[PDB]
RNA sequence: AGCGAAAUUCCUAGUCGGGUAAAUUCCGUCCCGCUUGAAUGGUGUAACCAUCUCUUGACUGUCUCGGCUAUAGACUCGGUG
RNA sequence: ACCUCGAUGUCGACUCAUCUCAUCCUCGAGCUGAAGCAGGUUCGAAGGGUUCGGCUGUUCGCCGAUUAAAGAGAUACGUGAGUUGGGUUCAAACCGUCGUGAGACAGGUUGGUCCCUAUCUAUUGUGCCCGUAGGAAGAUUGAAGAGUGUUGCUUCUAGUACGAGAGGACCGAAGCGAGGACACCUCUUAUGCUCCAGUUGUAGCGCCAGCUGCACCGCUGGGUAGUAACGUGUCUAUUAGAUAAACGCUGAAAGCAUCUAAGUGUGAAACUAUCUCAAAGAUUAAUCUUCCCAUUUCGCAAGAAAGUAAGAGCCGUCAAAGACGAUGACGUUGAUAGGUUACAGGUGUAAGCAUAGUGAUAUGUUGAGCUGAGUAAUACUAAUUGCUCGAGGACU
């Protein structure tokens, strides 16, 4: 169903406020650069158990 | 389980060929059926080689089911056969003999002298 | 009346033949002793209570302010404390059991989880009834159940507070009541009950006094003939 | 539901299962959802415990799975797999292989994990 | 309970506002004796 | 506290009988019953075959059908329940447990047995 | 003449019988026939009607008495929207 | 005729019921041309229930079957943004009738379509911010509450009293119960869709055998865990306060007396204590507790820099949990999930070898084949040495 009013910018934005982002994990990197989400393999490949991957 | 509306022979020499299960005495919401029970019944096929003729409503006894039941003494007793008797207010029926096995439930309720007529005592 | 009892975790549940070798359905309750942290008492904390520690961990994984008040009453090391308000006070430092709790035949009161079934229906959270879907289905015939004591201008145009509607359901705790010792055994802190236990999988049962009774004991033990032939 | 994305139901999953080991056996490793690459991991030690014994038996028990893939046949498959890969696995207990979480995929924007073997 | 009668008494006498409902809370009336704000020298009085 | 769950063997133990001989779905066996009615001990006898076997040690429950000249009345009843004397009369060729065939079919139309 | 409460009849829940445990079903018997009527036919007729019913067999998740799973979304993620 | 004729879904059935008593039973009591049985009359009082099959466009209306009873009134004549459309009142047509006739009967019938993706008040559970006032967290209290407070049968006591005679009581206890709230799949049933055995056709794999796809998850038989019932397991309370009907004892008014005007017990399924738990943002922000450090100091006591250790969040192994969040543990200080291993269970002698059978087939092989989730030890894999904020008691 419909009502027979708007929605004006005040209720949208307590829907929309309350839709913003938050914070993620990171990860430092301990043998290179190129910060990385945590749990998460480093993006210049040398990683922990070894270079399971590449920088590109 | 056991539903009413189940068409079952007899137990013993009545005449009576059928009959069906119409409602539960007393308290309703039962909505099931169980052994050694007295219940209210409407005769569904009777025909004049005894006493009892179609159209009558009366109670029942029914001894057989084929779903079966646990007993809580620790006995699962599931039948494969159907049928049941009408006794006239007394530990006795019409019938002379009674056939078919009965269950020892109804014991307390006295009825014994249809166990030791019955051809098997469960 | 008086209040005593123990903590019990489900550790199974099958059938037993007590004695007339009749069937009874007995679930085996692992129960954990409690070591009593002190009593709460009344005049002093202003609400009656035995202190049950439980949940006995190691050290290296402990918090610095929950451990610093462990040593301050200089408690055993157990993970986790609780109250029982208006329970029989015991010393501070003890050997807690079901079998010197209670006798083999009392009346106690459970208190055990139930079932995690996520969101859940009316006709499964709370039992209402369904009815035919023969000679026409259509449309959802199971949402949330038709009311109408409002309609038009005033007579109520709203409903009641409280109306059960969208919701998970279970995974809460459930007390019964009135439910008999039946065995008594030591050799793991295990326990027999009789009747069904509330909880899925793993479930923990708070187990205390009846509060319709004291709990009169009668004898009620196993019969069987353990026989070589 | 009537004309749609028909199905995706569990023999569509066991078909993924078994192309995705197939591929993976025939490249040594392979990138995909993690989701997915647990459950393909599962069917992997199942597969590597059951090519532990080699017989005519247990090749017939592992040829229940497997099908042709490209750079490797299935029969080529077999031959170097259990040539190779399961004498050396034989001597460590469960944990066979190795499943590390990826990046995001550029089409999907979803996860991705890489699963690794022959050590 | 009869202090909570008081209570509403005097908020049924009051116009209500905000200042209402926090002159309510500027108000301590139980039934028992022992208290905080004794120690803070009430002026006895009665009726005011 | 870690529990083995291996209590089930402690619970048999005092529901245990020391001889409980086995049977398969697909063996003929006799059943009897020594029922204390203190004014007649009717031994019970239940012949007939165990159609399903339920294991896991303590819930081993299992059903006979008897048909008592013409009339089939299949039990479930227990390992461990007192009172039990399972006597066992013949073994047959196990073709598949749990044996739903067998709780359709009648007399000579029956599975061959080992003496 | 015929048929006559029916799709037609107000007195109706038409009399009575049958069946139905139980008939506001139906079919037969008398004939509440303002408006019974003979080619806007009076009676019925073999076969048939995606014709209208009435009863049963067999049968079932329609009820008793609802539960599991799968797809499809609803939930999240990414793109339009 | 006051607006809703610039749209009022306004019946029945089903679900959910709820509200009131003029409660019907049910609770108790008084009166009674009321021996008992069995009644009637009057009174207060709702805790639960107040049945079912059938025909009917129908709850109606009626028939029949049950209890101590089968209630009444209400919700645009409860419930079409909940459902159907069962139909007077469509269009199509018929029956009988009427109208000269288009058509109609305040008559019956054949047949027939009654939408909505929720903006908000309302409603229910879950989440982030901070208050909460030194922070953080455990135990809690409890201000207000909710759920629930239902009912019968039989026997012993008793064929006892009762009239005399048939007949035959309430209640003390017991069991039997119904019905529902609740528990789980413990045994029975159901389920089990990556679980297997029997199992045909095509297609393939040089071929037999054997494997796989599809042919209803080709199908039938089952079953691990979970999940239900058709399964059995707790309860149907007691107590107290004031109690209604309803008697009181004393006693005046009004020199006897008299529940009442003073004082004083009783007594109803009614109300609340009492049972089940939620329940401080309960701004009435409630109590205790421990840890944190007080590691200087321009500025408004530790940000002008050292900024918790109390923790808290992110991430992952995960799982009672599970839309996400949250939920509980575990995170290399290593057993938190998966396994590795052995076991339960079945799937019930796998393949294959050997023997006899032309062949099907008959025996050792061998409980063999394996196990989604079942039982337990398990660095073997994954859980990063990873990121962020985070104190000086802020003021009496």
């Amino acid at each position: 169903a419909v009502q027979q009013r708007r929605s004006s910018k005040h209720r949208r934005d307590k829907r929309r406020s309350h839709d913003a982002l938050t914070a993620q994990a990171l990860s430092v990197c301990q043998k290179c650069g190129k910060k990385k989400l945590f749990h998460r393999v480093c993006s210049c490949g040398m990683y922990g158990d070894l270079r399971v991957k590449k920088a590109y | 389980m056991v539903s009413f509306m189940t068409r079952l022979n007899v137990a013993d020499n009545t005449g009576a060929k059928q009959v069906g299960i119409i409602k539960v005495l007393g308290s309703t919401r039962k909505r099931y059926a169980f052994l050694g029970d007295v219940v209210v019944v409407s005769v569904k096929d009777a025909i004049p080689s005894g006493m009892v003729k179609k159209g009558q409503v009366l109670r029942a006894v029914i001894v057989r089911t084929k779903k079966g039941q646990q007993r809580k003494d620790g006995t699962h007793l599931k039948f494969d056969d159907n049928a049941c008797v009408l006794i006239k207010e007394d530990k006795s029926p019409r019938g002379t003999r009674i056939f078919g096995p009965v269950a020892r439930e109804l014991r307390e309720r006295g009825y014994n002298k249809i166990l030791s007529l019955a051809v098997e005592v469960v | 009346m008086e209040i005593r009892g123990i903590f019990g975790v489900k550790v199974g549940m099958s059938q037993v033949f007590t004695t007339n070798n009749e069937r009874l359905p007995i679930t085996v309750i692992y129960c954990e002793p409690n070591q009593v942290a002190g009593v709460k008492t009344e005049a002093k904390d202003k609400y009656s209570a035995t202190l049950l520690s439980f949940d006995t961990v190691e050290n290296k994984k402990l918090n610095k302010p929950q451990q610093g008040f462990f040593e301050k009453n200089n408690l055993k090391p157990t993970k986790h404390l609780q109250e029982i308000r208006n329970m029989t006070g015991f010393e501070m430092g003890q050997q807690i059991t079901p079998q010197n709790l209670f006798q083999v035949g009392e009346y106690v009161d459970v208190s055990a989880i139930s079932k995690g079934r996520g969101f859940t229906g009316a006709i499964k959270r709370w039992n209402f009834k369904i009815g035919p879907l023969g000679h026409g289905a259509g449309y959802p015939h199971r949402f949330q159940g038709s009311v109408q004591a409002g309609r038009g201008g005033a007579s109520a145009q709203r409903v009641f507070k409280g109306k059960k509607m969208s919701g998970h359901y279970g995974h809460e705790k459930v007390t019964v009541q009135n439910l008999r010792i039946v065995g008594f055994d030591e050799a793991n802190m295990l326990v027999l009950v009789s009747g069904a236990i509330a909880g899925p999988e793993g479930g923990v049962v708070l187990i205390r006094t009846a509060k319709k009774k004291p709990g009169v004991v009668k004898p009620i033990e196993l019969a069987v003939q353990t026989e070589k032939a | 539901s009537y004309i749609n994305k028909p199905g995706k139901t569990s023999a569509w999953r066991v078909m993924t299962v078994r192309q995705q080991v197939s591929a993976v056996l025939a490249y040594g490793k392979i990138e995909t959802t993690l989701k997915k690459a647990k459950n393909t991991q599962k069917r992997l030690d199942k597969l590597i415990t059951l090519a532990k014994v080699d017989n005519f038996n247990n090749r017939r028990q592992v040829k229940k799975w497997l099908l042709n893939t490209n750079l490797f046949d299935v029969d080529q498959l077999m031959d170097h797999l259990f040539s190779k890969v399961a004498p050396k696995y034989e001597k460590t207990p469960g944990g066979y292989s190795r499943v590390l979480k990826l990046g995001p995929r550029r089409g999907d924007a979803t996860e991705m994990a890489i699963l690794q073997l022959t050590d | 309970q009869s202090d909570k009668l008081v209570y509403n008494a005097v908020k049924g006498m009051l116009p209500d506002n905000r200042l209402s409902r926090r002159w309510i809370t500027k108000v301590h009336v139980f039934k028992g004796d022992k208290h905080n704000m004794e120690a803070q020298k009430p002026t006895t009085l009665n009726w005011s | 506290k870690i529990n083995k769950q291996a209590l089930i063997d402690l619970v048999e133990q005092k529901q245990l009988k020391a001889y409980v001989p086995e049977f398969s779905a697909g063996d003929e066996v006799n059943v009897a019953i020594k029922l204390k009615e203190k004014e007649k001990v009717r031994i019970q006898n239940f012949t007939g075959t165990v159609l399903r076997r339920r294991g896991k040690g303590i819930s081993e429950t299992f059903i006979v059908r008897k048909t008592t000249d013409g009339i089939p009345i299949e039990k479930n009843f227990q390992i461990h329940n007192p009172n039990i004397s399972i006597e066992l009369k013949r073994r047959g060729k196990v073709r598949r447990a749990y044996i739903s065939y067998m709780r359709e079919r009648s007399g000579k139309a029956a599975k061959i047995k080992e003496r």
